[PDB]
């Protein structure tokens, strides 16, 4: 099953996602394109979504990189003989010779292969990894960027105030760009119909998270709406997908 | 009959499989590979294939393999010279009892050149009797690929070659009439960019007794089957790894070392056996000079 | 006349510089030297052919000075044809960033500017990649950024950005020194930028 | 350990309306930067006057620093903004903490209280 | 039977090729997008999204491919070719070139704090979005079920990543000649109509 | 290249020293051109940018001749080329200011390559 | 568009003021700043029209300029009025700073024409 989403966010004021910012410091430059103007990279979207999902799940296992307990090799063998896809992943990663069809081949195993198998087990047993992928995991979520034809860019300067005496500190003149916007359109495709994804979207509905730099300074705050945003669930490959209001899916 | 190939793209050539990598070996395209591609296209179109088909190896347009009497004036450069109508000015005395060591005197002037038989040479200009030439250098790239089922398990690599318009001589047949573009290379279903075959004016070259420029890697005899005898052979040894059908069982990958392409051989008699042109070899011909491309 | 060496990448270029600084003093013959850096799994014969081609191409036309060419194969196999194609494509005689034919003293000045001539510093970075990678990345990040922008735009735009970077550089900084070494002393619009970047990249990948 | 941003236990959102008592003048970072108004105009978001989030954050941080210094406690300190040797909290053997650093962050630690426009 | 397919990336699509002269952390193929990338990505999408009534090896090891082919069907493997049995089934070629380029960089934010990790900064070369890519899929065999499988492959390519998890939208610019050639089936017509326009208007 | 030549002509026009000044300052200030670029970015309209530069010229804050050249250049330009031209102008002006190049050196250089030749020599 | 209206209004307002011993436009920059400030403070268009009418009646605003302003600022949104007033102020300031003679500038009715005139000389 493939779940297709077209999310829209009514962000307060503007946002800013910088990059490179040349040299010489001075102003802060938001990343450009050259032709399309400005955009939000898909990697930033994925990072924000991973942060939101991690907040939603609140899994202690995920907090310590899934390295807090020793996984018995018997359990690993049981999962390997019980899950065909997990066995295929392990064989494709550590090698067919190392892991036979039935068994672990302890004689050929060593420290690093065992560590890799344990990490694979831990990450495969984590919903966040199963959704967003990992170093060896397939993935599960594809996020497009949000290139905006609008290029309205204003500059919001800043100054530091000496605490000992309330005046401008003549040491630097911080200058920060800001991209004013009202509706950020991002297309998201998820290949894992996870209640984690629904819960993350639900959290974004009411609380809402920040995106971009200087979020501590009122720059970048998105909130998902249930009116403009729309979704689509695909289970049959012989029918044209149908989009409907996101409220029905989320509420 | 002449053919034209508007390649202008990256294609592969003779590969030297290393571990799991593949490397370009021949800067040119061998006749066998071409013939295989042109016959595969016939098979795709109809399926009825014929072994009476021969095609000369293609070379970059306005290029040719080097022979002994076409050396480079510099020991390390790439500038080649030769005398107009050299083979007519050469040979000739081969009928007479003229010492060959005296015949192959390349010291026309001081600091006599050194030849590199079997290298791609491009015609440059007239420059009185000594024609200007330049060695041909092509463009090559490396295309490495990964192996997944999402997650890597192995690795592979390839080396492609860039070519301009290509020319070759084939057999007069409806095959070229009915075939227009040919997938060529190690990976025919993966990695081709653009291929096509253009028919052009018919070519009538004569093969008879006398000194002949062996365009293909000629072979004097095989399995005792004597094809021709040569008074003096000037060239280099080559290794052949190709394809030929002997009608009945087997008939693939016969490995027999041969003469390097562009070798000069003074053949004085032939035989009427099964010609090896369809096997991609023995494409000699009488030429006045390298200007025979015209 | 035949010299072949397979020193580790973390010490190769400084080794060549120290060896060929006094080549005229010792033998009196100028040397054309080609240096490459391939992964260990790379085939050896094709690497030999490619490095021979690079050495032949990196020949000073005057012939009164030795030449050192550096070319790192990070994620690409090496062959003579590939080297020829790359040199014919990127390197040129009017507006180029790949000099290839680099004087030894220029590389010596570059190493002195980068504090890499001393073998003690090289070995300290070599034996401890934990700090070595960080130190070499700090030393190479600015040059890598310049080469990145070079790959973004054409020759004129790249030169404009280089001059801008030189302009916006505080006193006693390394960026101004590197840019001045690159620009000053070049007659045509030929500037060793890819060359210096690859010289640094050899040591960078050596650890 | 004051770097607990990896694990989020609770999130509280404060929503309200700020009404100025006196003649509120916006920061006007647009120093000698006219856009569509006379002389030096106050900043505004699409012709709508806007209080900068940075200004409120700076005022709040100044107030918090004043409070912390008024506490006069060894366990709680405030470090200079320009200093790069400051740390948020010290787990040396009970430890020291920086209240403004905890709240609005520092170079070593990001903020915990976000303020919008 | 030619299939003139035009694909336009929905994000900052990029692939890593290689060059001796390169500085960007993420390189790019000198020619552009190779047919091998498209073919492998399509096979992966088919195996992961397998339409009903078909069989997929889903294997990387050629020995594992042979072991799966011990029974010897692997509909997907037949469509993409046996390792050593069939000459081939279909070909992919790309004509358009000269894409747009820009260098960007990415960081890795710390988990315990919310600041970027010191030394986790790497760059990436990308192709600008909304750039059209045209490639033709020449299916030379004579089979209708395999042709339907190939059409399903192209359709599933839409719901699939292509390079650094970059979203794509496939469009078919030929329905008339496809229907005119052979097997203008109602299901074929429906899927071709579905592929005729972009998923995202 | 050609935009580079236009930008360097603009920059050498703008590098003319401001008379009756205590310090040897350029006629056009860095903040002024920065404001030009920022205003063009925020206000995506070439006519509004022309009005802005005209007002700045009337304010005696930028050179009259430089303003004339800017108005002539951007008289009938689009936005995409206008922002590129302003960026190039910013680059070349910053290079001139940092390099401490006086007007008498550049004088009337017409080609950017000649300017970089001078910079390489100097 | 709005820029053409603003240019025509500024040209009408820059005509020399008779019975004035010094060469100056009929209106002053103080009047334009007062117009903008009044519109900003009162946030009403009819009040702005009243202000314009009173300023015209004070024998300090040209009657043709006042008629142009009243014609433009009716059945018009507040934002559009603000934009038009800003354009008028900027054009007037440009003309004042450049010391453009009214004689050779009264014959243009298009903003592009004014731009061409300024660029040519």
């Amino acid at each position: 099953v493939i779940q297709v989403f077209r999310l829209n966010f009514r962000l307060r004021t503007g946002f800013r996602v910088g990059g490179g910012q040349e040299v010489g410091d001075n102003v802060i430059r938001q990343l450009r394109i050259g032709v399309e103007g400005v955009m939000i990279p898909a990697s930033s979207w994925k990072g924000m979504f991973r942060r939101v999902s991690e907040i939603v799940l609140n899994s202690e296992d995920h907090f310590e990189e899934h390295s807090k307990k020793e996984v018995d090799t018997r359990t690993i063998n049981a999962l390997l003989k019980s899950d065909e896809k997990f066995r295929r992943i392990a064989i494709s990663k550590v090698g067919k010779e190392v892991i036979t069809q039935n068994g672990i081949n302890v004689d050929k195993l060593d420290s690093e292969s065992l560590s890799d198998l344990r990490r694979i087990y831990n990450e495969y047993n984590c919903p966040i990894e199963r959704l967003y992928g990992s170093n060896y995991f397939a993935g599960g979520i594809t996020i497009s960027d949000s290139v905006i034809p609008n290029a309205s860019i204003m500059e919001r300067t800043h100054v530091t105030i000496e605490r000992k005496s309330k005046k401008a500190s003549e040491k630097h003149l911080f200058s920060e760009e800001i991209i004013d916007a009202e509706k950020i359109e991002v297309k998201v495709i998820v290949r894992n119909e996870f209640e984690l994804w629904k819960n993350s979207l639900k959290l974004l509905r009411e609380i809402g998270y920040f995106i971009g730099g200087s979020k501590s300074r009122g720059i970048g705050y998105i909130v998902l709406d249930e009116k403009e945003s729309e979704y689509a669930v695909i289970n049959n490959f012989s029918e044209t997908p149908k989009f409907s209001e996101l409220k029905r899916y989320l509420s | 009959i002449l053919i034209k190939l508007k390649v202008k793209g990256y294609i592969t050539t003779q590969m030297r499989r290393i571990r799991n990598y593949y490397f370009s070996i021949t800067n040119y395209i061998p006749s066998t590979t071409l013939r295989g591609a042109i016959l595969a296209e016939y098979y795709n179109q109809t399926g009825k294939i014929d072994e009476n088909f021969y095609v000369s190896p293609a070379y970059p347009i306005k290029t040719a393999p080097a022979h002994y009497f076409s050396p480079a004036k510099e020991r390390k450069g790439d500038e080649f010279i030769e005398v107009k109508r050299i083979l007519e000015k050469k040979e000739k005395e081969f009928e007479a009892n003229k010492p060959i060591e005296e015949i192959m005197k390349l010291e026309i002037d001081g600091k006599h050149p050194k030849p590199k038989i079997g290298s791609l040479i491009t015609y440059e200009g007239e420059t009185d009797k000594e024609n200007k030439y330049r060695e041909f250098s092509s463009k090559s790239i490396i295309q490495m690929h990964v192996a997944i089922d999402s997650y890597k398990g192995m690795l592979f690599a390839y080396e492609y070659k860039e070519f301009d318009e290509m020319w070759a001589i084939a057999s007069d047949s409806e095959v070229i009439d009915t075939v227009k573009r040919i997938k060529i290379g190690r990976g025919k279903n993966r990695g081709n960019k653009v291929v096509d075959v253009e028919k052009v004016r018919e070519v009538s070259l004569d093969q008879s007794k006398g000194l002949l420029y062996c365009l293909s890697p000629c072979i004097g005899s095989l399995f005792g089957k004597t094809f021709f005898k040569a008074k003096y052979i000037i060239g280099d040894k080559s290794i052949y790894s190709g394809w030929f059908t002997v009608d009945s069982f087997s008939g693939q990958k016969p490995v027999f070392e041969t003469l390097r392409e562009g070798s000069l051989v003074y053949v004085e008699s032939f035989s009427n056996e099964k010609s090896l042109m369809p096997a991609g070899l023995n494409f000699m011909l009488r030429i006045s000079d390298l200007s025979s491309i015209l | 006349d035949d010299i072949m060496l397979l020193s580790p990448s973390a010490i190769a270029v400084p080794f060549a510089v120290k060896m060929f600084k006094r080549s005229l003093e010792y033998t009196g013959f100028t040397f054309k030297v080609g240096i490459i850096s391939v992964k260990p799994d790379h085939p050896v014969q094709f690497a030999y052919g490619a490095v021979n081609a690079l050495m032949e191409e990196s020949k000073i036309h005057t012939g009164e000075k030795s030449s050192i060419g550096v070319l790192v194969f990070s994620s690409t196999l090496a062959s003579e044809g590939v080297v020829k194609s790359d040199l014919k494509n990127y390197r040129k005689e009017k507006e180029s960033f790949l000099v290839v034919s680099n004087d030894v003293d220029d590389v010596e000045r570059l190493l002195n500017l980068m504090e890499l001539d001393d073998f003690g510093k090289l070995m300290e970075l070599y034996w401890n990649p934990e700090e070595g990678r960080k130190v070499i990345r700090d030393k190479i990040r600015s040059l890598e950024r310049f080469v990145n922008y070079a790959d973004t735009h054409d020759f004129y735009n790249t030169l404009a950005y280089l001059i801008r970077s030189k302009a916006k550089s505080e006193e006693n900084s390394l960026i101004k020194r590197i840019i001045d070494l690159t620009i000053k002393g070049r007659d045509d619009f030929v500037f060793p930028l890819y060359d210096y970047y690859f010289i640094l990249k050899s040591i960078r990948v050596g650890i | 350990s004051c770097m607990d941003l990896d694990v989020i236990t609770t999130v509280v959102k404060i929503e309200g309306k700020l009404r100025n008592e006196t003649l509120l003048r916006v920061g006007k970072g647009k120093t000698q930067d006219f856009a569509e108004a006379t002389d030096n105009p106050i900043i505004k978001y699409r012709d709508r006057p806007l209080i900068p989030g940075s200004s409120l954050k700076g005022a709040f941080r100044s107030l918090v620093e004043s409070y912390t210094k008024s506490l006069n406690d060894s366990k709680y300190y405030v470090c200079d903004l320009d200093d790069n040797s400051c740390v948020s909290c010290e787990e040396k053997k009970e430890g020291r903490y920086c209240i403004p650093c905890i709240l609005f962050g520092f170079k070593d630690l990001a903020s915990r209280v976000y303020i919008l426009d | 039977i030619p299939i003139k397919v035009s694909m336009r990336n929905l994000s900052s699509l990029t692939i890593a090729g290689g060059s001796t002269i390169s500085s960007i952390d993420i390189p790019l193929n000198p020619l552009g997008v190779p047919p091998s990338t498209i073919k492998g990505t399509m096979r992966t999408a088919v195996h992961n999204l397998l339409p009903n009534g078909y069989t997929s090896c889903g294997e990387v090891e050629p020995e594992s491919i042979r072991e799966a082919h011990k029974n010897g069907v692997c509909d997907v493997c037949k469509l993409f070719g046996y390792p050593d049995s069939l000459t081939g089934c279909f070909t992919i070629d790309v004509s358009k070139t000269d894409y747009r380029t820009s260098y960007i960089t990415r960081v890795s934010i710390d988990d315990k704090t919310q600041r970027a990790k010191e030394g986790s900064l790497f760059t990436q070369q990308i192709i600008l979005p909304n750039s059209d890519i045209s490639f033709t899929v020449y299916y030379n065999c004579n089979d209708e079920r395999l042709f339907k499988l190939l059409l399903y492959s192209i359709l599933d390519l839409r719901y699939w990543r292509l390079g650094r998890n970059t979203m794509i939208d496939v469009k078919v610019n030929n329905v008339e000649e496809i229907c005119k050639s052979v097997k203008c089936d109602e299901e074929i017509n429906g899927i071709l109509n579905q592929l005729s326009r972009y998923l995202w208007e | 290249q050609d935009l580079l030549d236009i930008a360097t002509r603009i920059a050498i026009s703008a590098i003319k020293p401001k008379p009756k000044s205590n310090k040897p300052e350029p006629y056009v200030d860095s903040s002024t051109i920065n404001s030009l670029l920022s205003f063009l970015q925020s206000r995506r309209n070439v006519n509004e940018l022309l009005l802005y530069i005209m007002r700045q010229a009337g304010r005696d804050e930028i050179d009259e001749e430089t303003g004339k050249l800017l108005l002539a250049s951007l008289k009938d330009r689009e936005l995409k080329d206008a922002v590129n031209l302003l960026g190039y102008v910013k680059w070349v002006y910053d290079t001139l200011t940092g390099l401490k190049v006086n007007y008498n050196n550049v004088k009337g250089v017409k080609t950017f390559k000649e300017l970089v030749n001078i910079l390489s020599k100097v």
